[PDB]
């Protein structure tokens, strides 16, 4: 049977049937439960929302993420969005499908058990697997051999590779993403009073990111434009008509990336990150993963943020080398698009984590063959 | 001094075997 | 059929057929098997690399080289580096070509029988010979009379020949060579901080060794320049453009030839051993060893390296002699043209050992017909 | 004047007058500079704070250690813990007080030179001197005889001794040491979700190594055996009241020592360096070198760390040799111990550097009068 | 007062005061200098060392013979050896012993003078003496007719003597000698690749040949025996508890005495030597030589040579002649004993050399009054 | 046929055409055999070297004499000898050439008899004549009358002739030549150090006999001159360039043919058995033996043998006799001067043995037809 794929990664789901070309379903991975009174009869107003459901009742939920920087907190409702995922999204029976989920690397594996357990005691699923989401995104680039550079809703990763190999000593993870993001943004917003608070503002901050934000190229020269000019001022409108202008925050936001100071965060940049990992690989394969940084998950869409990491990199990196990036379209979907290529490779079939093994070695069975 | 081939070196030491197998 | 020449000598494999002038393979005598993980399927990722494969991937494969000091340690290995020689290099199946071999002297009776039982067991040769390493250097300079210095990547070795008669009790290896030499500049390049410890990194500092470094004239003054000048320092770009620059680690490395207590070898020099090899010489012929010094062997390609030799003979042996050095180009490949040679001379088809003789006398008969 | 013994290695400054039983100034060499705003005036804020004030304020600090692999990094700041070191834990002024430094071997002869104009052109020192830490370990000993391994935070180092006359050519440095297992601890504490990124963080991880972690005497029984019991879990309070508990990584941290692959450290493991190192010294003396392994530095300090290496050195070596391993207590203060007994040793007075002798010779006296 | 005998032979010294039944001070005539760096202050370190010092500290000294073939190549180290013998080991002033010295026949007469002037002007011994080992060797035995084969550490020698009256034209010395021994069993000991080439690892291959060795009975046959089967194979544990293994080498090394021409020596062996030693006397006299060869040397102790040397001169001696070889027990110290003798002989109190005549003649003496 | 003369004495064959005036093949009875492992392609094809060739490779043959005391011990080299004399170096078919050898005196029959047979039956020559080397060497010099003293490489002997008719009673034949003067000339060149013990060595010092040597006019005060001033002293230089010097030795060499005692042959020295000769003569000869004293052979060459022969045959002989030495220039080829006018004798041509008479009465002809 054609295996699945589900991207349980933060913030949204990404799931869909190996070999399609894209995720058939993508909603926010969020749980939703009625925040008032029940006070009008005659209707369902059922205990819990999820993913479109969630966000079409918005301002009358305390939204809630069951998987926090990388890590799912909150089991009883990620088996509510596995459920949601299988028989309302994709409207398919598991007990036929082997499911490639992903995690990000230097994860706890209690995580990893606990899916484990989820996937063949509740879903009954004939196979699983847990692959690591950067080495997902190389399948979808089409290369072997590089840096992967995934940002996602909750962590940021880095996994060396070359022709295989990956060297996992040379991994690194920032804990700083888009939920970092958006909260920075939200903290700024306050500057000019806009008083976002309650987590339906905060999912309208997450939009406001989406859709304004970008990265500044040169970040001091930016904000002195944006101090003497209006001309980097940009108008959004809220679900309520009301306009609100931004300014120097617009770009100040995605900053934080390459100056997690900004937030307190103590770590280098992503920057300076990737640097770092090139700079824990033996020194032969350096050259080609500066020469293949790929860039992957969707808190690195803003525009310019490939043109920021060069000048950055080439900036850290000695001069003669070639500093190129793969920061193609989708690359917000490469790591679903990477598990759709893996779970249909026909050398991976032999890969799977089959039930009968599951029955004979409980959890412990996924950190013996998987990765 | 100028190269020569392995066939020159050859020759060498052919004509030297040669010239002990009429000497023997 | 024509005969194979395959000079498995140290560090790098010189094989071609017969009659040829140059080894139309010449690649490194390496192994090397993957470091780190195997995450990326899809892939063969192979259990071995060998030669200029190991080479391509060296950054992530632990390297190993199974001859060592001249002498085979890995057996297992050596028979994949004479698999890949006959199979892929030269591809041509050994069981049609009579093979000449050719080894270092003063070695170990055991590997010329295991190579003698690989080369009919495995590779089923026609027929199959050993020649010294030395004998051959003599052939491939058109000399009938002198001493032979062969200086190679694991021994160095000398050998006094007049008219043919080569002197046994005169024979002397040193067991000092360029990778003593290569392991020495890594602990001088340690003085100023490039710390090279991996394989690959001995694999770098040995082009570092080829391509910057020279014999000094005379080393006190050299020395002394260095300090007082810049003038000879010299950088080199590494894999991954990092510079660096070097000084008087530039002779240090190969003035050990010269000065061995510079490695803690106690034995005398390259120039006096070879003083000492003629003085092991009846005295009528040493006027001819004098006149006729032949040198070969990669680690004799250093600059100046025939000039000090001179010098330093000049002043051991007495004033009248006309002490030469045939240092000639390509020595680095001596002697395989020396093996060319022999294996093509009209007379040697009688020397070869034939199936039929191993069959009859087993690796024995080795130690009776070869030198 | 009564000389001054400062032992400068890697993360604690070991310090105090010659003659003396134990350094009586102990502290971190750590630089620390304030990491978040200035809120509150009225105060000084001062720019800096070392050792143990840094140690005190540490979740408002950018802790930075200005030597790195034995390798001074950082000059303003080394400068800053040396002017600590006198002023104010050992409260004396330097320019009545000839200072024995000391530092690894096969060490940047920068480093040397840079601490040598330091200490004359700095602090005016009436004189000055570098020994090799392992040739200290001796004398804390009273050996005269023996291989030292001294494994500190930074380095870690095998020098061969025999009635003196260590030989140069056997000496072997590791660089992994205590800072490569605590970041492997916080690697592997990871896996359960003890997330530690910052250099404070990485201070308490410090602390949990030194607490809880021991090296196994058999690696994949203790392996085998917390996999099968709790009863090798240990319980730790976090500075804010947090517990953690601990298990299998209690025994896989200090392992890597033993197995540096762990942290892809290609080299071969400590007790692999400590034969190989003997394996480099004459056969004759090789049976005194068994018979007298020196451990010191702080990460020798791992309960079963001498059955370990006395358990691996013993299947190395031939099974006559009597392997004795002499791991006493205090062998983490044994380098300055050594350092106390040679400053106070009355033929030591000749090999001070007089400044004299600086002022003729420059920093490049160094070099030539120390070994 | 009472004579002094010191028997400054090749390899060993023997010495003793005259009328003992042996030598008190037997010892290597070897100095050695310390070859490493002299890191380890609070030593003497000193300069060098002599006899069973140097045995001690094999392992860190270049070891040097200064009398090389009987010759002594290095007057300032063979001072050295006789201030030892005088006044560590004997513990006595030789200003009151009058000295008989010892050495080779056939010897440069530079010796012989250089020896006086030493005893005489640095020793101020009140008398000297130089005789011929071989007739010193006579009286150990009680002989006073025979042909006495004297084999030592540097040279070998014949000497047939008549109740008296030896003939110095029958002398015969070959120059091949323990050493000689030792250098070709360390040539054929490569052959099976126990690699020895320090001067302490050629002090312990001289242990191998005089533990293992022996002299075969019919060499052909004891080389086929050892060929067939492994009953002939010895094992021996190096001074670092590494086992070898030895063969055919254990009596191909003292054949060489009866075969030169293994190590490249063009004489006749030493039974060839011998009966040509007899070939060069007086048809009357071979009879009582036949009937009376004495084997003295340290090289004579092989078991089986005295069986070995007889069945050769049986082979080459006319069939009547009744063949005798007196190759007793202590045989090593027959030329000490003979010494021991002939200075407390009192016929001999007239032979000295008194230093009343050194002042009146000078180094020549040596050569009017001495055989 | 022009006749064929061929003086195979000891040492150099002289041979050539009669009536020529020099013998145009002078070369020495050499046969050289390889000692060493012949390695190379291109020998061992030719396994024996004679005469100059020999002497172009000595350093690498066992040089061997057939005639020894000019006795031939080794028919199967002599044959080889006039093998090479015959067709390499005269070229010549000796089927057409009548060959007068010759022999010394007082030599076994068997050597006349064996040189008969080779003649008549290797070499088929026409025929064949064996004249005494004393009666040809009257004949160079043009005597009817004198005693000729031929000395010669292997024997010396006299023969009285008066005009006409040898005194076979008195001649004598000593045994002592050219080979016990080169022998005892390499024992005394013993007693300073240069060791020559190769045949290739005995063939040096047949060189330094030849260039330095000279016979002492007074033995004790040329003996006291070099005792007392250097003047004396040449240096002469080996094949390697190592120079040697030479003093008391240069006239104590041939010192010996006066003095055979110094080799410890009993008998009178040539002066003695040159008068002991003219004393077996009657009484009416003796006048003009003393006035036709002729010498001849290669060791009357010696500077001043002459003026001593003639000094001490006057204090032997009685006062009045008129002692007078014909000792020509070109003395060494008297012998062949001698046989080449004796050939070419008209008178002669009746003395030769055909081949006729040797198949009538085999070898013991030429005890019948030649004296
Ligand atoms: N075009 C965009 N510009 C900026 N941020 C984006 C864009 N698209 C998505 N994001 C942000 O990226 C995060 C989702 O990334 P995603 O790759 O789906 O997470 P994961 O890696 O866990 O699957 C969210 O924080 C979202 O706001
Ligand atoms: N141009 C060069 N200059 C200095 N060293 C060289 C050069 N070329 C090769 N070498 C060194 O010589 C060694 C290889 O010599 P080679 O003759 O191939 O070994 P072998 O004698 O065992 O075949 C290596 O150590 C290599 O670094
Ligand atoms: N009891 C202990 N157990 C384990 N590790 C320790 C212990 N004490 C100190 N260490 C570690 O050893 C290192 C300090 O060693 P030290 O000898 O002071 O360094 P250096 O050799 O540079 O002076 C630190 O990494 C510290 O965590
Ligand atoms: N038992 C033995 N077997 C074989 N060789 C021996 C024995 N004892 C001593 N030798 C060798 O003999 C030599 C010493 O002989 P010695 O007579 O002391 O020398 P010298 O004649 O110069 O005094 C050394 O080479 C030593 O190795
Ligand atoms: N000028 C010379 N001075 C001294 N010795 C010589 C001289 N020439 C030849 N001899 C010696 O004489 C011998 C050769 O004499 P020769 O007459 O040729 O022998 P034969 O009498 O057998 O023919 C050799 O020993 C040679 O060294
Ligand atoms: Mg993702
Ligand atoms: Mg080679
Ligand atoms: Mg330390
Ligand atoms: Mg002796
Ligand atoms: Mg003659």
């Amino acid at each position: 049977t054609t295996a699945l794929v589900c991207d349980n990664g933060s913030g949204l789901v990404k799931a869909g049937f190996a070999g399609d070309d894209a995720p058939r379903a993508v909603f926010p991975s969020i749980v939703g439960r009625p925040r008032h009174q029940g006070v009008m009869v005659g209707m369902g107003q059922k205990d819990s929302y999820v993913g479109d459901e969630a966000q079409s009742k918005r301002g009358i939920l305390t939204l809630k993420y069951p998987i926090e920087h990388g890590i799912i907190t909150n089991w009883d409702d990620m088996e509510k969005i596995w459920h949601h995922t299988f028989y309302n999204e994709l409207r398919v029976a598991p007990e036929e499908h082997p499911t490639l989920l992903t995690e990000a690397p230097l994860n706890p594996k209690a995580n990893r058990e606990k899916m484990t357990q989820i996937m063949f005691e509740t879903f009954n699923v004939p196979a699983m697997y847990v692959a690591i989401q950067a080495v997902l995104s190389l399948y979808a680039s089409g290369r072997t051999t590089g840096i992967v550079l995934d940002s996602g809703d909750g962590v940021t990763h880095n996994v060396p590779i070359y022709e295989g190999y990956a060297l996992p000593h040379a991994i690194m993870r920032l804990d700083l993403a888009g939920r970092d993001l958006t909260d920075y943004l939200m903290k700024i917003l306050t500057e000019r009073g806009y008083s976002f608070v309650t987590t339906a503002e905060r999912e309208i901050v997450r939009d406001i990111k989406e859709k304004l934000c970008y990265v500044a190229l040169d970040f001091e020269n930016e904000m002195a434009t944006a101090a003497s000019s209006s001309s980097l001022e940009k108008s959004y409108e809220l679900p309520d008509g009301q306009v609100i202008t931004i300014g120097n925050e617009r770009f100040r936001c995605p900053e934080t990336l390459f100056q997690p100071s900004f937030i307190g965060m103590e770590s280098a940049g992503i920057h300076e990150t990737t640097y770092n990992s090139i700079m824990k690989c033996d020194i032969d394969i350096r050259k080609d993963l500066y020469a293949n940084n790929v860039m992957s998950g969707g808190t690195t869409m803003y525009p310019g943020i490939a043109d920021r990491m060069q000048k950055e990199i080439t900036a850290l990196a000695p001069s003669t080398m070639k500093i190129k990036i793969i920061a193609p379209p989708e690359r917000k979907y490469s790591v679903w698009i990477g598990g759709s290529i893996l779970a249909s490779l026909s050398t991976f079939q032999q890969m799977w984590i089959t039930k009968q093994e599951y029955d004979e070695a409980g959890p412990s069975i996924v950190h013996r063959k998987c990765f | 001094a100028p190269r020569r081939s392995v066939g020159e070196l050859r020759l060498l030491f052919e004509a030297r075997c040669a010239a002990v197998a009429a000497a023997a």
